[PDB]
């Protein structure tokens, strides 16, 4: 049984920049007979199927762009990225198939850095439709910022709210390397009408303040 | 045109059996494996084994072996991968993938299916509410507007969204699926677009929860 | 030392 070990685990890296992803085998994958390294590289990108890189160890895939390169030999190999574009953004796995089982390394993730941008905030009151239903969410929106780190807290009437939200944020965007979040506050019908102005207020290190994006009940 | 196409995500309860299909077509099934490949949550990659349907041989990953079973028609250039009990634990999603079989060849998986996301619980299924998130004027500004679809109350996972039929793909973010309270999953998906062009584009969310066999069309209108 | 020979063409 042959085990693949990737370093490092997490990878962050500025567009143009290099990016590198060591491999090393628990045994050498390398046949002198053949003169070849049974080893593959990976791409695997967020909602898309792992796409073969590299095979041979350095033999790249038809198809895979000149700024990747694969290097190595025996138990030590090396996947270059050159020139970062935001595409590249995905894990990156090491296989080698010489002998079965046919082992994945443990994975690299590569995070990109870009320029700081702040988030484009939205707002939106619950629908007429899932308000008849008794329920009632109210959606705030943080659109297209980077880096990641960005917070969200509700007020209602100007109370701050706890335990009553949920929020998701989105991979990094494969075009332009930035980040989206969404924040749901889930009231019931009843209590959605016991209040005015619903409110959500911002923070990120893009903005210099607070940004509060608010509407008042029923307009 | 070479295509790995599995079938859709699919929910049993634990100690059910399931199987799976890979079906292959754009080359010769007699000239390749088939390879069966588990997504770990998080992050990596689980070579399960592979099989060959010219002579049925199958190697099993030793920590899958017993648990799992391949087969193939090689009539319907088809693979399969095999549950006769499932447990809660293999719930997850399953890759399959084409190796080549010919002399000299290397064994990388040089061509993907899409991957099916297997649910193993004793929960219930629940098809989803889709609610539009529309246009407004708190949802406007800077010549952008933003609008959405809340898909609110399923399970399992996965609900799929497209908008206008997959023909609006950028500036769409379909949010990670949170679990609620209720133990039912929900999520948001959200596009921004000109706002100048309201009146003149119609946007449509096509939402789709194949293991509740639920569709829906929802026209997301300015208000 | 070698490899595990998959090939069945």
């Amino acid at each position: 049984d042959i085990q693949l070990t990737q370093s490092p685990d997490s990878l962050a890296v500025s567009l143009g920049e290099r990016a590198t992803i060591n491999c090393k085998s628990s045994q050498s994958v390398f046949s002198r007979d053949n003169n070849k390294n049974y080893l593959a590289w990976y791409q695997h990108k967020s909602g898309q199927p792992p796409k073969l890189l590299f095979f041979w160890a350095s033999s790249r895939e038809s198809g895979v762009s000149d700024r990747f390169s694969g290097s190595g030999s025996g138990t030590d190999f090396t996947l270059t990225i050159d020139n970062l574009q935001a595409e590249d953004v995905a894990l990156y796995y090491c296989q080698h198939y010489f002998n079965t089982p046919h082992n994945f390394g443990q994975g690299t993730k590569l995070e990109i850095k870009r320029t700081v941008a702040a988030p484009s905030v939205f707002i939106f009151p619950p629908s007429d439709e899932q308000l008849k239903s008794g329920t009632a969410s109210v959606v705030c929106l943080l659109n297209n910022f980077y880096p990641r780190e960005a917070k969200v807290q509700w007020k209602v009437d100007n109370a701050l709210q706890s335990g009553n939200s949920q929020e998701s944020v989105t991979e990094q965007d494969s075009k332009d390397s930035t980040y989206s979040l969404s924040s749901t506050l889930t009231l019931s019908k009843a209590d959605y009408e016991k209040h005015k102005v619903y409110a959500c207020e911002v923070t990120h290190q893009g903005l210099s303040s607070p940004v509060t994006k608010s509407f008042n009940r029923g307009e | 045109q070479v295509q790995l196409v599995e079938s859709g995500p699919e929910m049993r309860k634990p100690g059910e059996s399931l199987k799976i299909s890979c079906k292959t077509s754009g080359y010769i099934f007699s000239d390749y494996w088939t390879a069966w490949v588990r997504q770990l949550p998080g992050k990596g990659l689980q070579w399960m084994g592979i099989i060959y349907s010219g002579d049925s041989d199958t190697r099993y990953h030793p920590s899958v072996q017993g648990h799992v079973t391949m087969s193939t028609d090689s009539s319907l250039t088809t693979a399969y991968l095999q549950w006769s009990s499932l447990k809660a634990s293999d719930t997850g999603i399953y890759y399959c993938a084409r190796l080549d079989a010919r002399v000299d060849a290397g064994w990388q998986l040089d061509s993907w299916g899409q991957g099916t996301l297997v649910t193993v619980s004793s929960a219930s299924t629940k098809g989803p509410s889709v609610f539009p998130l529309a246009p407004s004027s708190k949802s406007t500004s800077g010549g952008t507007a933003a609008l959405g679809c809340l898909v609110k109350d399923y399970f399992p996972e996965p609900v799929t969204v497209s908008w206008n039929s997959g023909a609006l793909t950028s500036g769409v973010h379909t949010f990670p699926a949170v679990l609620q309270s209720s133990g039912l999953y929900s999520l948001s998906s959200v596009v921004t677009v000109p706002s100048s062009s309201l009146g003149t584009q119609t946007y449509i969310c096509n939402v789709n929860h194949k293991p509740s066999n639920t569709k829906v069309d929802k026209r997301v209108e300015p208000k | 030392y070698k490899p595990v020979d998959l090939s069945k063409v």
